[PDB]
């Protein structure tokens, strides 16, 4: 038990260094894509330290979330890295542990509209019931497809079923012709999902837009802008580790007290290949959409395509 | 229903006014307009000053289009008055304003790309609009708010050496105005979120007298540079502008005729600047020169009425000036700005939209209040 | 459904969370500045509280939780559900007296046959 | 062109027809009406030609004889053009005119700038309310006035010179 | 009162300009002082979008009758350490409106000005130059 | 479906930045007849009152008893109407334009102070 503290403190040091540095990398490349030097690689680590430096404002309408709900949602994201996947079979993994992985993503968002709704003046009341629409609008599209895949690597023999741990045994890419057609089908489904979780490209609604440039977080202002801009980083980790985690899991075998370090590389450098394409070429080739197209779009062109590739490779089994 | 402002201090916006609106949860039911955020009492302070002080305190009224203010007025001062202006002079004013309408261009197809997203399309045509920029900073002064009509005619001339300064950025931007030709016309963004918003019918955009773009968009053909004759713009070539011609056949003016009319003004002033360069004389720029008799004779010109109408870059606008003998400068002065009917044109055009429309139905037509709370 | 003593992990891993993030304000309050409190909310700064140049704000808002419309073809059939249900409940005492009275009738006729 | 100078004299009398003609080949028709013939007059524009827009809405002050002028065009079918001005005059011991918000729907926006700059209440327009000028302001100290009610002359400030305060 | 950790913020200014009745000329150098050409990114600058998160106020224009108690509400809300910056001819006593019953001039009677540039409208450069020596003025008042 | 700017972007990303450091290289060059800070002569001033008929922004007070004038040029406009009028040219335009400072009452932005004013007198 005293040895998953040190697992849950050491990797969460790894990961909020890391994190960051690949927001470093993102903003150079997109800066170089239209004639421009750009910011110095390390850039939020001292946008960090000056939100951590200034003066704090409380509204004189404020209850007591205001000051509390930027603490539960780090709270339940560093709670979160336990149950992940970073390479290796992670700390916690039991034979349950995927509905565990689905509500914790699920409610860290739901802290950050109740912190960003208990507040004053309404702008903060419009930039919620924008939040919560997107946010009940894109969680049946992964639902299905995580559920047909672990679903699917249960035929051919596994001990801890509908677990992430149970994801390294045996993948997708053995179940013969037909399967390779539900995995181009899956990748567009994934991939759809998490532009649209880290809400960047078209689905960049509830941030920057409260009517022209206001966005969600207009009121927040010191130290708990600085936890926010943190806590946002490490869940677009976290999101892509999941993806890269169903979609393709290539380890090396390499027994040892550190080979769970070159593993840990290598995830690693499998997620930067992932964001590289989503996040950054996303970004720079198209603006934003709207949130009444936004919501017809996940139903029509994203949960279709998932019922299309869950029947069609149940049809494989 | 919810009543929410619009602030005179957003981002987004370069001017501060208040467009309150009544919501029904996103719809629109009803929006009205106050104004009077910039209003530095224009007419006040110009019922005391000279005639010399007018033409520069008419300039300073706005930034974009600097000078179509200085133009209208020198022409409704020489038709009250009544003073000749040589070939030269008339020459140089239909190249430097059509010179100038580019910027004022450019500058609105990058805005209305920054306010969808698309912070690229912001960057890329702020760097092409440079050319324009240094080749004005070359001939007058400074970058905007540059000085160079008088009373009597220009105040420098262009010579030799700014004519291969000029002859540079046309075939420059013969090679740009083919990208974003092509970027405009087939884009997923552009056309799902600039299209069948605010439809204008031409009964309303008739009889509420909308005027530039917004006018000969939904079909109005109408051009004070064409519907009077005005200066040496006849003989060198000049007609109207129809988003038939770049954009298939549609007539439907929504949002999207409007950066089509808007990208056909380029088309046709980079073929009537070419052709207007070589057919000028030499002679006298400067009716009578060595500006100082001239401040010696503001005590004998005046007793009449005087009107002066232009084509400004988003509109027509107009001036009167009505000025009385034995006196230093006039007694009545007045301005109209494009953007006035056009502001209460579209607020029945927002005729229960959406909420995130308002922002790309506002700046679709140049919302430049500096004229408009004068 | 999960382990036997697994829910006593899940609190063991969360209150170590809490300790962290509330460890970090314990730390970035001593380094930099204080509080204070301001009121008007950032919030299109024109009026905070005023009475009336042209009508103005204090026209809040009620539970509206639904700004969008899937198909827009599932809206009709869900009000077109609750209208009926919704002009069920009358709240006259024969309701009430005939609704049991047909419940009876209903269980006995079922157990006679099988 | 310039034939609707006659078709207006022919038709209305005791009016003030003259074409004016400057220095580039432009010509302009201006009239000066009374009251009820100003209301006739703004009733036959419209049969005319069918419709036609017009720009400004100038008011001003020439003492206790208050005026308000207009620039309507019309015949801008063909590249020659023809534009009208009118010009109407009252009292100021009583300052009424007749509004014309029936046939050009944009005049009450003009009139409301009227009302709120120099005196000139009209009839009995749809809304009288103001707009730019503010409402925490004085009620009858109409700025474009000339010597009657100018402003006070006392809140007239400068923000001067280094030298003057030295 | 200062304290320490406030170094940081002179390699990461985050700004908001504060418009008060201009006609226009230098709210576009404000925004082509970060277009490619005069790029303005690699210190740090960022046009933010409310006055909470802001540091640098940037405010032009002659200060209009009607503007005048929004200036100053959007004054407190800015938090610690601040600079202000007034930029053009018209903040600095107008330019040609010094003589309205509209205008109240020089910006330094209704809040506490730092550096004034000067010009009409100035250049992109100048208001760069004018960041970086207030900047030095705050790392100065720092030690 | 349609993304038209990806092959715009991806010839861009190998080309140079296209910019301008200013604190390591001199600006973008100005042109000849460029406007910028107004430089004023006391030894050249017959002191005939031309230039504040024609100023449209005050920076001028013609003071008597010594035939000179002084000025305050942080209100300047840059409009050369001062330059192409005094018939003694002792108003010239220079090619300067960084002008940042701290106070607006330096000593750069005024000229004729009041204690030359009087060693003139
Ligand atoms: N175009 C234009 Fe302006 Ni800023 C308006 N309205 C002045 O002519
Ligand atoms: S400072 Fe000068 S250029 Fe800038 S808005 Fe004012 S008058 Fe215009
Ligand atoms: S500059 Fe010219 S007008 Fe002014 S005081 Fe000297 S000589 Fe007279
Ligand atoms: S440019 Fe000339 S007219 Fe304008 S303030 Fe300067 S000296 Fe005076």
């Amino acid at each position: 038990i005293v040895y998953g503290v040190i697992g849950l403190i050491l990797i969460y040091i790894y990961v909020s260094v890391v994190s960051l540095l690949f927001s470093g990398i993102d903003r150079k490349l997109v800066a170089r894509m239209q004639r421009r030097i750009g910011p110095p690689i390390l850039q939020p680590f001292y946008d960090f330290l000056k939100l951590m430096s200034k003066e704090t404002i409380i509204p004189k309408t404020a209850n007591f979330m205001f000051k509390a709900a930027p603490i539960l949602m780090l709270a339940t994201v560093i709670a979160l890295l336990a149950y992940t996947p970073l390479g290796f079979p992670p700390i916690f993994g039991t034979k349950g542990d995927i509905i565990v992985f689905i509500y914790l993503l699920t409610l860290a968002d739901f802290f950050l509209v109740v912190g960003v709704m208990s507040s004053g003046s309404p702008y903060g009341r419009i930039g919620a019931a924008r939040g919560i629409a997107l946010l009940v609008s894109r969680e049946p599209a992964m639902m299905l497809g995580v559920f047909a895949v672990m679903w699917a690597i249960s035929k051919l023999g596994v001990e801890k079923p509908f677990s992430l741990s149970s994801l390294y045994e045996h993948t997708i890419w053995d179940f013969g012709p037909v399967a390779w057609v539900a995995g181009v089908v899956l990748i567009y489904v994934f991939m759809a999902w998490l532009a649209s979780e880290i809400e960047v490209g078209f689905f960049n609604i509830p941030e920057a837009e409260q009517e022209i440039a206001e966005g969600t977080l207009v009121e927040y202002s010191g130290r708990y802008l600085g936890i926010i801009k943190l806590a946002e980083s490490i869940k677009e980790f976290i999101a892509a580790s999941l993806v890269v985690a169903v979609l393709f899991p290539w380890q090396l075998n390499i027994p040892g007290v550190q080979g769970y370090l070159i593993n840990l590389l290598l995830h690693t450098l499998k997620v930067f290949i992932v964001l590289l394409v989503s996040k950054t070429i996303f970004r720079t080739i198209t603006g934003r959409l709207k949130i009444s197209q936004a919501v017809n779009l996940l139903w029509t062109r994203v949960f279709t395509a998932s019922v299309i590739g869950a029947l069609l490779l149940a049809l494989g089994v | 229903w919810v009543k929410i402002p619009f602030g005179p201090i957003h981002p987004g916006l370069e001017e501060p006014e208040k467009f309150i609106i009544t919501l029904d949860g996103e719809r629109i039911v009803n929006v009205d307009v106050k104004l009077g955020y910039n209003l530095r009492g224009v007419q006040w302070i110009g019922m005391r000053r000279n005639y010399v002080q007018i033409m520069y305190l008419a300039e300073r009224m706005c930034g974009i289009c600097s000078f179509s203010h200085n133009h209208t007025y020198v022409r409704a001062v020489e038709e009250m008055a009544g003073i000749e202006v040589p070939e030269r002079a008339e020459y140089i004013r239909v190249i430097v304003g059509e010179l100038e309408r580019i910027h004022s261009h450019l500058l609105n197809l990058g805005v209305v790309g920054h306010d969808i997203g698309y912070d690229t399309v912001l960057h890329l045509t702020w760097l092409a609009r440079e050319r324009v920029m240094d080749v004005l900073e070359a001939v007058s002064g400074n970058r905007v708010n540059y000085s160079m009509v008088t009373i009597g005619g220009v105040r420098r001339d262009i010579g030799e050496k700014q004519k291969r300064l000029i002859l540079d950025m046309i075939k420059y931007y013969r090679e740009v105005l083919p990208q974003i030709e092509d970027v405009f016309l087939h884009d997923s963004t552009i056309e799902a979120r600039l299209r069948d918003v605010a439809v204008v019918p031409k009964k309303l955009a008739i009889e509420m007298g909308a005027v530039g773009p917004t006018a000969r968009g939904s079909g109005i053909k109408e051009d004070s540079r064409w519907s009077e004759q005005l200066g040496v713009y006849p003989d060198l070539g000049i007609k109207p502008v129809t988003p038939e011609d770049v954009t298939g056949e549609k007539a439907r003016g929504d949002v999207y005729d409007r950066m089509a009319v808007r990208i056909g003004e380029l088309w046709m002033s980079l073929d009537l600047l070419e052709h207007a360069l070589d057919q000028m004389p030499e002679g006298k720029i400067k009716t009578f020169p060595k500006d100082n008799i001239l401040v010696a004779k503001l005590k004998l010109l005046g007793d009449g009425e005087g009107i002066g109408r232009y084509e400004a870059p988003r509109g027509e606008l107009v001036h009167y000036v009505r000025g009385q003998k034995g006196r230093d400068g006039p007694v009545r002065w007045k301005p109209r700005e494009p953007t006035f009917p056009n502001l209460f044109t579209i607020a029945k055009a927002l005729e229960g939209n959406e909420l995130a429309d308002l922002v790309v139905a506002i700046a679709s037509i140049d919302p430049c209040l500096s004229c408009t709370d004068r | 459904m999960f382990g036997y003593w697994d829910p006593l992990y899940f609190i063991i891993v969360f209150i170590i969370g809490l300790i962290l993030a509330y460890l970090l304000n314990l730390w970035a309050k001593k380094s930099g500045m204080g509080t204070r409190e301001v009121g008007e909310g950032t919030k299109i700064f024109i009026s905070g509280e005023d009475p009336e140049k042209v009508i103005p704000g204090f026209e809040h808002l009620e539970g509206y939780y639904t700004g969008r419309n899937t198909m827009w073809g599932l809206v009709n059939g869900v009000k077109k559900f609750f209208a009926t249900l919704k002009n069920d409940h009358t709240g006259l005492l024969p309701d009430y007296v005939s609704y049991l009275l047909m419940t009876t009738a209903f269980i006995l006729v079922i157990l006679l046959l099988r | 062109a310039e034939m609707v100078a006659n078709k207006i004299k022919e038709r209305f009398p005791n009016a003030e027809v003259v074409v004016k003609t400057n220095k580039w080949g432009r010509e302009r028709v201006w009239v000066r009406i009374s009251r009820e013939e100003y209301k006739e007059l703004m009733k036959f524009i419209r049969e005319l030609d069918p419709e036609a827009h017009y720009s400004i809405g100038i008011e001003q002050d020439w003492g206790d004889e208050l005026g308000f002028l207009n620039h309507i065009l019309l015949f801008y079918d063909e590249p020659p053009g023809v534009s009208l001005l009118i010009d109407v005059h009252a009292p100021k011991d009583n300052p009424v005119l007749p509004d014309t918000s029936d046939i050009f729907p944009i005049s009450l926006q003009f009139e409301r700038e009227g009302m709120e700059m120099v005196g000139l209440d009209f009839e009995g327009a749809p809304d009288k309310r103001r707009l730019f000028l503010p409402d925490d302001f004085p009620e009858g100290i109409y700025p474009l006035r000339t010597d009657e009610k100018g402003v006070p002359e006392e809140m007239v400030k400068n923000a001067g010179h280094p030298y003057l305060l030295r | 009162r200062i304290a320490q950790l406030c170094k940081f913020i002179g390699r990461s200014p985050w700004v908001f300009h504060v418009n008060s009745g201009s006609c226009n000329g230098c709210d576009i150098e404000i925004i082509a002082a970060l277009t490619p050409r005069y790029d303005a990114e690699r210190f740090g600058v960022k046009l933010v979008g409310s006055p909470r998160h802001a540091d640098i106020l940037l405010v032009t224009g002659p200060v209009t009758n009607q503007s005048l108690e929004r200036v100053k509400l959007v004054y407190e809300q800015t938090p610690d350490p601040k600079i202000v910056i007034a930029i053009g001819a018209c903040p600095t006593g107008g330019s040609v409106f010094y003589e309205s019953p509209f205008t109240n001039a020089p910006l330094d009677r209704i809040i506490p000005v730092d550096v004034f540039v000067p010009g009409c409208p100035p250049r992109p450069e100048a208001i760069l130059h004018g960041v970086v020596l207030a900047l030095e003025k705050l790392a100065k008042m720092i030690k | 479906i349609r993304l038209p700017l990806l092959p715009t972007v991806i010839k861009n990303l190998f080309k140079k930045p296209a910019t301008n450091p200013f604190p390591k290289t001199e600006p973008v060059p100005v042109p000849e007849d460029f406007r910028g800070k107004l430089v004023y002569n006391v030894d050249k001033c017959v002191g005939c009152r031309m230039c504040v008929t024609v100023c449209p922004a005050g920076v001028f007070v013609y003071l008597p008893e010594i035939r000179k004038v002084t000025l305050w040029i942080g209100r300047c406009v840059m409009c050369k109407q001062c330059v192409d009028v005094c018939p003694t040219a002792a108003l010239q335009m220079s090619d300067e334009f960084l002008l940042a400072s701290y106070d607006k009452y330096d000593a750069k932005l005024i000229y004729l102070t009041p204690e030359e004013a009087e060693d003139i007198k």
